[PDB]
């Protein structure tokens, strides 16, 4: 009748997040 | 700003989770109270039972009934949303 | 050096999710797989279905059968499991 | 019979603020 | 008298860091306490955790929130604000 | 060849901070990819997220995780290193 799957989640806090480099010339 | 990470939900659904957790993110602080919000709103429009978890660091191993999960990011902040029988 | 925050559950359902909580640590270091592994086991032990949560920041709002909830704290990590 | 439950981190990771200035230039 | 130089956040938002600087520039002389009262207000008007950095030779690599990044020269100094945590 | 100016770190963590810096002085010439392999390097070795200042004129103002804060000199150059976030 109903169907039921397992599933796993994790956190990355790359997603939200990016990666900047800056240098003064 | 909502990135769906991973889902089996209709998109309607789908749709529905994010606006919900938007209204949850501009009313509540704490984690706890944002999740309780979810899992109510969640329960009285499509039947029970949900279940609710929201943080920035955590992993799950959960069992859901299909057509009925959604992970995804609103901001800097995972929402596990998903119903269990 | 377990520390349950709040707990609906049985003394010694209280006490075998440690058990099988530090283990699963000793195997495993991503939260995810941790919860995997506890989860699988508690549905062996008791009959499913069960649900782990592991993480150090987060919060959750959950349903669950009576008599079967805990939540607490190993280490720096919550663990977050219950039956549905 | 279901109950409802709530959880939340009280783990707290201690802060600093920290300032430095470098005067090499 | 500001020049942007690379930016990831609101125009609302970065016309707001250049406003704070310039009160910064106009009431302190050492880059380190610019950086501090850009850093304090930030955290205050928008959430914690804001860093900057002030100078006139530096290289910097740092990682950073979505909506949350700003570069921009002021008068003869380079500022670097950004929200991290 | 460094001097520390400051530190809230581990001696253990320091020597590390220092050590990788001379590699990343080795290898690169320029301030941001010098600041490139401090924060990658320690962003593998302990867990993210770090954030890395090198200059000869900046000031700096940063919230960091208790023990997880250095800022020394190597060479002709300043390096901060923090975590946050």
């Amino acid at each position: 009748s109903t169907l039921y799957k397992n599933a796993a989640t994790q956190t990355e806090r790359r997603t939200a997040t990016r990666d900047a480099g800056t240098q003064v010339r | 700003k909502a990135v769906i990470k991973n889902a089996d939900m209709s998109e309607e659904m789908q749709q529905d989770a994010v606006d919900c957790a938007t209204q949850a993110l501009e009313k509540y602080n704490i984690e706890k109270d944002i999740a309780a919000y979810i899992k109510k709103e969640f329960d009285k429009k499509y039947n029970p039972t949900w279940h609710c978890i929201v943080g920035r660091n955590f992993g799950s191993y959960v069992t859901h009934e299909t057509r009925h999960f959604i992970y995804f990011y609103l901001g800097q902040v995972a929402i596990l949303l998903f119903k269990s029988g």
